[PDB]
């Protein structure tokens, strides 16, 4: 996209002097030692750790300087941005998949009660625990679900409206 | 006639079928009304596919060209030549009569009403009476699908290999046959794009 | 003049042999023609679309001598 | 069943009769049947090939280590052989693509429909080859040509390929883990371990606890 | 039609339209709705039974 | 005879022509199969005769096997005994087409079952055939014979793959030296 890295954007480094220069400037009014001084210390530190973490994760900067992501997975691929936006795409999916697959599995466990709507708002917290550590699993019972048709509700038990 | 992948269960509307080997994964063929039409296109497909093969691997053989040079000379200024013979037609009278002739068989071939003469017209168009027995038609029947299907992806390899190599069909046989194991579809930069 | 297409016929015609959309656009002739908020809502939505294509089209390509000069306008 | 995994835990029903079973299964993947049945197949041919991979990596690498030969070592083999390799990169790429997909679709096919590779016609004359044996994951055949299935070990040998293939298996992805993380090679780590156990383990290697994970490991040292 | 015996409910404009309930009663005086359903989940309005003809429900 | 002894023979073998139970795979467990492929056997039997024959024989008469066709792609002309001969690489491959594929489609074009293992008549001249008590004699011996002799055709064409040299100098090179001179002394056989 007509892109350079940050490690080689003149506007990358003007960004993190500036900010370092904010920063020092700040720092010039308090004693050596103080927590003040510390802590704008400390901000310094994390400032110049992000830059440079910046700069070695092959990130590309438009002309202002900022980084800028990739997320079709085949530029991400062949040219080393995947960990921008595919990956967390991945990790993301598994995550919601498993809470999706621990709420369903804990709605259809308290189909079964004789007071399924009190399981609802007083959380069997044992079940909750068990049912939610079994989540970690959740894409090859789901797709055993998909392949055998339990996964869906059949049209006819499905209430609708008058057409 | 067999199975394309043993052991799989095949569709029961393409038992009895000539040229069937069950091999209908996407069910295309059910429908009964397209089942019918696919079997006329898979024959026409299949008879000019095998008319296309031999024209293009015969003319090389003849040393008229390759299938791909055959037909610069429209857009190069030059002349047609039929076997070094001058053809004194040009593209506003050659395309004119291929719309008129091809039509007009197309447009008898669309009128037959029965579905069985829409694949197997004989009659003028088969005056040696490979029809006259019931066990030879049949099996011809079979040899003709199992030609015409090896046609068509012959066609199809014509125009790939050129479209990925940029030699002839021959020339890509003389390149493979000099050197198998580096001279193939996987050795080039096109059929596998990240090496 | 005994040419030409019927657009009921056309209607009729186009329904996939596979079943996936059903009877397909049986009768969709009379629906249309008999109702005239059928025929206003297609009108409309072709209209308002039409009217967001001249909007996207102007600014880029505009078409009258001094008009990308004059911002305002 | 040959064990529990957790003494003392209710190890499910669907595992009691299962080759190779202690009752592990604390996600229930194999509570579906069919589930259980691909997964039996998966992990007999997640097995079978760590089994070959440990011991192509591990029978070099201690005939290395006594002196026997000098062979280049598993994560860098790909390149010394490529280099002499009469056929290049891609069209073994492509031939190893066109051998496992017809041999894993017969594989495949023999899943869903046992003995069906056995059949007249399944092959072109020789299906004799592929009979099966009934069995999930033991076709048998060409594939057992000693006929020691026919033994009376058979069972026994079940749940040796079994625990063999899970040693294996770990023994893999331990080579990988061990070089991603030393640089060395694997009778190497072992030999640091035996020399100093101590100091010398995943604790000491910089990767496997992250710094900024463990903020303690710079702070209680000496 | 018999005593606690699961229904699907056929009536389109109902609530419990393609739901299963159970048979509370059946009136026996020829009325038009005799069937007497109580179901697991309320209405709009907090009711959980209601009246159904013979051609309205099919057991299941 | 029995290729192993004490091992149960398949039953489907018994009766057989050259029947030793030698079938631990299954391969001929359908009929249809197991009779394919006796007409497979007896085939490359009958052209494994011909291969060790002429390989050996014209040997024996002073014409390598394998350098026999080493006149067409480096460069020459064929030539057969002595007599200068005939014809080109090109001409010669038509003839090798009409004359094989033209028996060969003959092969099989019969609905007999035995007449495809087991011609006879034309071509059983000298006799022979007659009822049975020599037919399956040397029928056991057809296939006994020929067994040895795709055996060594193969054995011809690895020791060649091996050494690189002719079959008749390398049985010259095994009296020589016996010990020193084998299979598992060059490093193409076993490896390392
Ligand atoms: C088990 C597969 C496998 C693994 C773990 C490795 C691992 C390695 N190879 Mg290696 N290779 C593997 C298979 C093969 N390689 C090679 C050819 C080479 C060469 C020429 C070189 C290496 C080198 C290397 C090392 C460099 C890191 C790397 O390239 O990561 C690759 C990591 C992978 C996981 C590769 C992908 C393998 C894949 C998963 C196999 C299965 C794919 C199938 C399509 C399955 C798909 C699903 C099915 C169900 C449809 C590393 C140790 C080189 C190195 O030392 O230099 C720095 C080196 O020069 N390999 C071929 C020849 C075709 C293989 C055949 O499968
Ligand atoms: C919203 C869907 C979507 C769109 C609009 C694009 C768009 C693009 N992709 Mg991406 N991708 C998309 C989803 C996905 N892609 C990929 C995997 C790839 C690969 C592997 C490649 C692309 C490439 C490309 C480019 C050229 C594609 C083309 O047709 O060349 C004609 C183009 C920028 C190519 C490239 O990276 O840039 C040129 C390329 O090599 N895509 C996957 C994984 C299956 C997706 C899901
Ligand atoms: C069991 C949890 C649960 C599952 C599996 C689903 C699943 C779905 N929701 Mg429903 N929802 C769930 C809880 C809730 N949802 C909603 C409100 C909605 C709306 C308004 C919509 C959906 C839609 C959808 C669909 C598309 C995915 C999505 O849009 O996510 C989006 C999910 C949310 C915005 C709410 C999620 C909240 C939370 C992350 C989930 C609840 C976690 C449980 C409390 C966990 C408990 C488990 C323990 C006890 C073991 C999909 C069928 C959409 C649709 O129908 O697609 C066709 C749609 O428009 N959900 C609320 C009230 C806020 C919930 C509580
Ligand atoms: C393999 C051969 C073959 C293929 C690929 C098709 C393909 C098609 N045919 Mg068929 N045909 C084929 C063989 C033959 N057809 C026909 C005769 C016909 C007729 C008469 C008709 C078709 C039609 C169609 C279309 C719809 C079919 C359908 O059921 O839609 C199923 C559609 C659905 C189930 C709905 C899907 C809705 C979708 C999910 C909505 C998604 C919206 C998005 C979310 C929102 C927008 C997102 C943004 C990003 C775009 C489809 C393009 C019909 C047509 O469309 O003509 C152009 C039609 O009228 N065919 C004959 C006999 C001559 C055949 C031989
Ligand atoms: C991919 C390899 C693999 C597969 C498909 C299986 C599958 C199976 N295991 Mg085996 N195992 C496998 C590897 C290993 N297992 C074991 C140890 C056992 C025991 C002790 C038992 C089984 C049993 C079973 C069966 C029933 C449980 C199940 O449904 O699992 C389905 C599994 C999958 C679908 C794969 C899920 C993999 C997941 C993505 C892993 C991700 C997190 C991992 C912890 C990462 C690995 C890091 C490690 C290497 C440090 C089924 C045949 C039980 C059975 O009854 O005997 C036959 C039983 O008692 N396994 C070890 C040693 C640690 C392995 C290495
Ligand atoms: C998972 C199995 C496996 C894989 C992927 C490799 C991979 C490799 N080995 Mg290794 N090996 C493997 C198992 C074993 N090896 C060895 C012993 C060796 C030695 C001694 C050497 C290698 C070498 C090599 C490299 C050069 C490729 C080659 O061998 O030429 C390809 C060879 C052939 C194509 C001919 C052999 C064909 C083979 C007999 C077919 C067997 C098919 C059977 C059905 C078994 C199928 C296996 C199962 C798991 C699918 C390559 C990186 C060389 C080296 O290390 O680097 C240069 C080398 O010198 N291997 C043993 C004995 C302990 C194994 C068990
Ligand atoms: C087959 C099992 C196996 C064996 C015998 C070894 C052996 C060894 N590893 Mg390796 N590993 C094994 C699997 C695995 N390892 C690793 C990852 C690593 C790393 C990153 C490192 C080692 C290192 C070591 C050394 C021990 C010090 C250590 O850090 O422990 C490893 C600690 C672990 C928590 C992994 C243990 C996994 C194992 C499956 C636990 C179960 C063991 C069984 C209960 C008993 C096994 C008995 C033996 C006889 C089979 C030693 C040479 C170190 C080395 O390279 O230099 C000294 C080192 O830095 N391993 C993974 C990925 C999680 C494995 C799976
Ligand atoms: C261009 C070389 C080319 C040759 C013969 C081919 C072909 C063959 N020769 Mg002839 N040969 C050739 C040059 C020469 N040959 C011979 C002398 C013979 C002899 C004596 C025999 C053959 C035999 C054979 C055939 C064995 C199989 C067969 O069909 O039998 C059918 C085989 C086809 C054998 C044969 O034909 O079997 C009867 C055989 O006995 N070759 C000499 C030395 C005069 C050659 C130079
Ligand atoms: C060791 C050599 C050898 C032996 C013992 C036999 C044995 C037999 N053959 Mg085979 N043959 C042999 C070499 C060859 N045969 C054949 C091709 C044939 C044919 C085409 C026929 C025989 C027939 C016969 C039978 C009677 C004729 C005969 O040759 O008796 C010694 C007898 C069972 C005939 C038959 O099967 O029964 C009458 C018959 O028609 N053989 C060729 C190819 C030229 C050979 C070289
Ligand atoms: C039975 C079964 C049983 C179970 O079940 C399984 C198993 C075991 C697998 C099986 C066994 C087996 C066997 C081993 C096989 C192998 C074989 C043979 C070797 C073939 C051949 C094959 C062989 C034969 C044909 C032959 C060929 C021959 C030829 C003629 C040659 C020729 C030559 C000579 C003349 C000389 C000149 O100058 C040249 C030439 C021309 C070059």
């Amino acid at each position: 996209s007509g892109l350079t890295p940050c490690s080689e954007s003149k506007g990358f480094a003007k960004r993190q002097k500036n900010e370092i220069k904010a920063l020092t400037k700040r720092l010039k009014q308090y004693e050596e030692g103080s927590a003040p001084s510390l802590a704008l210390k400390a901000t310094i530190e994390r400032t110049e750790k992000r830059f440079a973490n910046y700069g070695n994760a092959g990130l590309l900067c438009g002309t202002d300087g900022l980084p800028h992501l990739i997320s079709d997975p085949g530029l991400a691929l062949r040219f080393g941005h995947a960990g921008e936006t595919l990956i967390p795409t991945v990790g993301f999916l598994y995550i919601a998949g498993w809470i999706g697959t621990a709420g369903r599995d804990y709605l259809i466990a308290s189909k079964g009660e004789a007071k399924p709507r009190e399981k609802e708002y007083i959380i069997d917290v044992p079940l909750a625990l068990k049912i939610s550590a079994q989540g970690a699993g959740w894409p090859f019972r789901v797709i055993r679900e998909l392949q055998k048709g339990t996964l869906l509700e059949k049209d006819s038990n499905i209430t609708v409206s008058p057409r | 006639a067999g199975n394309w992948l043993p052991g799989s269960d095949t569709p029961a509307y393409l038992d009895g079928l000539p040229g069937s080997f069950g091999f209908d994964p996407f069910g295309l063929g059910s429908t009964p009304a397209n089942l019918q039409r696919f079997q006329e296109a898979e024959l026409v497909h299949s008879r000019w596919a095998m008319a296309g093969v031999a024209g293009a691997l015969g003319a090389e053989l003849l040393g008229q060209g390759d299938w791909y040079q055959a037909p610069l000379w429209a857009v190069n200024g030059g002349a047609p030549t039929y076997l070094g013979i001058p053809v004194p037609f040009n593209l506003s009278t050659l395309l004119a009569i291929e719309f008129v002739a091809i039509a007009g068989a197309e447009a008898q071939r669309n009128a037959e009403p029965d579905a069985e003469k829409r694949k197997y017209p004989g009659g003028a168009f088969d005056p040696l009476g490979f029809s006259k027995d019931s066990k030879v038609l049949e099996e011809n029947k079979l040899k003709e699908l199992k030609n015409g299907r090896l046609a068509m992806l012959a066609f199809v390899g014509f125009i790939a290999q050129h479209a990925a190599t940029g030699k002839g069909p021959l020339e890509a046989l003389k390149l493979h046959l000099a050197d198998p194991w580096g001279a193939n579809f996987a050795t080039n930069g096109v059929s596998i794009p990240y090496l | 003049f005994g040419i030409g297409h019927t657009m009921q016929e056309i209607l009729d015609a186009h329904t996939p042999p596979g079943g996936g959309l059903g009877a397909g656009h049986k009768g969709l002739f009379d629906t249309v023609n008999n109702s005239l908020h059928f025929q206003l809502g297609l009108a409309l939505a072709s209209v308002g679309t039409i009217t967001s294509l001249v909007a996207q089209h102007m600014y880029s390509l505009p078409p009258y001598a001094f008009l990308a000069q004059d911002f305002t306008t | 069943k040959a064990g529990n995994w957790l003494p003392g835990s209710k190890t499910p029903a669907y595992l009691e009769d299962l080759p190779g079973s202690y009752g592990f299964d604390p996600l229930k993947l194999g509570e579906d049947p069919a589930s259980l049945k691909w997964y039996v197949q998966s992990e007999l041919v997640h097995s079978r090939f760590a089994m070959a991979a440990v011991a192509g990596i591990l029978i070099p690498e201690v005939l290395k280590a006594f002196g026997a030969v000098n062979l280049p070592v598993w994560y860098e083999a790909g390149k010394y052989a490529q280099e002499s390799s009469p056929i290049p990169f891609n069209t073994l790429i492509a031939l190893e693509i066109f051998a496992f997909n017809f041999v894993e679709i017969k594989r495949w096919q023999d899943f869903k429909k046992p003995g069906s590779q056995g059949e007249e016609g399944s092959f072109v004359g020789l299906e004799g080859f592929f009979k099966g044996t009934g069995e999930n994951g033991y076709p048998g055949g060409v594939f057992d040509p000693l006929g020691l299935s026919k033994g009376p070990g058979y069972e026994a040998m079940k749940l040796r390929e079994i625990k063999n293939g899970r040693l294996a298996m770990l023994a893999f992805i331990g080579f990988a883990s061990q070089y991603l993380a030393t640089g060395k090679g694997p009778i190497e780590n072992l030999l640091d371990h035996l020399s100093n156990p101590l100091a010398n383990n995943f604790t000491t290697n910089g990767t496997s606890l992250p710094a900024q994970a463990h903020p303690l490991l710079s702070v209680l040292k000496p | 039609r018999l005593w606690c015996v699961q229904v699907k409910v056929l009536r389109p404009e109902s609530y419990w339209f393609n739901e299963v309930g159970k048979v509370v009663s059946v009136d026996q005086s020829g009325i038009r709705y005799p069937v007497v359903v109580r179901f697991p989940t309320v209405n709009y309005a907090g009711v959980s039974t209601n009246n159904y003809s013979l051609e309205e429900v099919q057991e299941v």
